[PDB]
């Protein structure tokens, strides 16, 4: 993929303004009342679920690590779709739909300031992510 | 397919953001066009297709009215919008896979506007809701 | 939704191929699990997973049954497939991503076994019948 | 993408055994009519029109060119994407919807031929070049 520097500029300013331990644990359990078959990879209510939670904030953590490689998104990744495609059995649709509920979570706690521009670079992020992560 | 609870779950959150239609409307057409490019061609005949654009304001009221039409025909979405498939489809010529577009954007607006509204539980029914809509509005295409 | 002409072009398909069902149905599920990784995992319960094993053969005889029956309850498939729906959603916990998959995987093999039956005309209306399974099928999910 | 010499070698045997003039009109003809809104773009029966068979053959003659430069994909297309993108307004939706019809046609034509291991190489390589198009 290739990035302009207002992109590159806009998915920085949304992660340092973003709090990791509220939209995370937020995201996964909208995801797993949205979208109820996710909810089969933790067994072992879900709002307050504290291993939602923890998982919640690694999807974040995880992320973070793709915004400090731009460029080399693929590379970064390649452990992390081992492990939840061989390991884990992870359909790679769920990445998908988790991704939506992430922007949909993000979009409620910045309101006005979520712009029609600032969804874009948003989604095209979660998007390549998304690719690496359903690949290997 | 919509259960008792889904039906609920809509007339009640539409009873809380149904009078804002108008600016969900308007805030989900710009953001679609925007963010999904592949849409613009649909409205290039309007000679002002940005965020503020009076057509894109004016166009985003009927938009919704085609939701608060589907919330009143939600027993029956496939009968309630057969003429704004047959519009869709053959006078229009739209794409069908950008309905769900369209959804993602409305659901993005909705959230934007109403996040203490817009809780899980709502947003699984609303979902539904609006892919019965797609599913609706894909129905004279083939 | 289906039509009548959909419905004919079907059951005429139907009275083609539902002799060789059971081949249908063996390499369906064969080129679905090569081609598509992340469908193994719902077999790997077997000892045996690859195109010849007769856990394979033995699976693809019951799928193509949930076919024959989706024939049989083409007038209504919500009704008719809501215990397999129940199935696969509670007891098995299939994603029902992959209902698309193994769909597609059926038109592939169709095609290779009745080139000459498989006609674009008769394409249209199975691909539109497979589309009201998957439907069905995914309907007790949430 | 990554691909092994053994995909590699199906995708090329695939192509150097099939006839684009046969292929070409049938799998654009069974989209037009399996799919009819992608009909509009030729506004301008359907399996005997020889402007549809005319553009089924360069479909293949664009898939050929992917062939000689597998490595180097993204960049062998730009032009076609920004073509059927910005000039001719394509919906990138129609291209998933092409391919598959190359797949179910090809399939018909190969018979047993056709085995999985040789659907999977041919569906990567047609997915690849769809994510190209459906890019610029
Ligand atoms: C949006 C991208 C995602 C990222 C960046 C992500 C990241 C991570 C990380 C960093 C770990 C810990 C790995 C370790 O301990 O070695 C993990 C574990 C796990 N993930 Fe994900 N994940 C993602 C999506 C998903 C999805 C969609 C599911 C299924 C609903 C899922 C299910 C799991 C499970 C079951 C575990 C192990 C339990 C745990 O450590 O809490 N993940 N993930
Ligand atoms: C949320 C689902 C949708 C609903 C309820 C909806 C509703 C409507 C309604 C009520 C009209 C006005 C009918 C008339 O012309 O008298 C209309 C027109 C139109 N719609 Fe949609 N629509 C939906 C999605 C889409 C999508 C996804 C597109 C294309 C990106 C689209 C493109 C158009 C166009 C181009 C017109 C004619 C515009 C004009 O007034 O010149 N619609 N729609
Ligand atoms: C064409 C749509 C499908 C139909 C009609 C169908 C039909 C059936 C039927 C009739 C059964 C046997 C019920 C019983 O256990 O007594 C079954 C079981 C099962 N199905 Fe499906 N199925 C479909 C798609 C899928 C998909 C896409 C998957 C997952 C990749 C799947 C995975 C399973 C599994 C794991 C079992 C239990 C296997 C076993 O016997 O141990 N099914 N299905
Ligand atoms: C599967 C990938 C595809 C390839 C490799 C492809 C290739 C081509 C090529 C080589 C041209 C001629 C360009 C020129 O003259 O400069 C062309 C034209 C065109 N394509 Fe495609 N195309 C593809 C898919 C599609 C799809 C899905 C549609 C819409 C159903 C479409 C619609 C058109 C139209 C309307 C033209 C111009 C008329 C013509 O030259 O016959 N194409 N395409």
């Amino acid at each position: 993929v290739e990035w302009t520097d207002k992109e590159r500029s806009i998915i920085s300013d949304i992660f340092s303004h973003m709090d990791y331990d509220d939209i995370g644990p937020k995201a996964l359990s909208r995801c797993l009342i949205v979208y109820p078959w996710t909810q089969r990879h933790f067994s072992g209510a879900i709002i307050g679920n504290a291993n939602v939670a923890a998982h919640g904030i690694k999807v974040l953590h995880g992320l973070d690590r793709g915004v400090k490689n731009m460029d080399n998104i693929a590379a970064t990744y390649a452990d992390l779709s081992t492990l939840h495609s061989e390991k884990l059995h992870v359909d790679p649709d769920n990445f998908k739909l988790l991704s939506d509920c992430i922007t949909i979570v993000l979009a409620a706690k910045m309101g006005h300031a979520f712009t029609a521009e600032t969804q874009g670079a948003f989604q095209k992020f979660l998007a390549v992510v998304v690719s690496a992560l359903g690949k290997q | 397919s919509l259960s008792d609870k889904d039906k609920a779950a809509v007339r009640a959150l539409w009873s809380k953001i149904g009078k804002s239609a108008d600016a969900i409307g308007n805030d989900a057409l710009s953001r679609m066009i925007v963010v999904y490019p592949q849409t613009k061609t649909y409205f290039s005949h309007w000679p002002d297709v940005t965020p503020g654009s009076p057509h894109i304001k004016a166009h985003g009221k009927k938009v919704m009215g085609g939701i608060a039409l589907a919330v009143s025909k939600i027993d029956d979405l496939k009968t309630g919008l057969m003429e704004l498939s047959e519009q869709h489809a053959y006078k229009l010529r739209v794409d069908p896979a950008n309905f769900k577009i369209l959804n993602h954007c409305i659901l993005v607006v909705i959230s934007t506007m109403f996040p203490k509204e817009f809780t899980p539980e709502a947003h699984v029914s609303l979902d539904k809701f609006l892919s019965g809509v797609a599913l609706a509005l894909a129905e004279r295409y083939r």
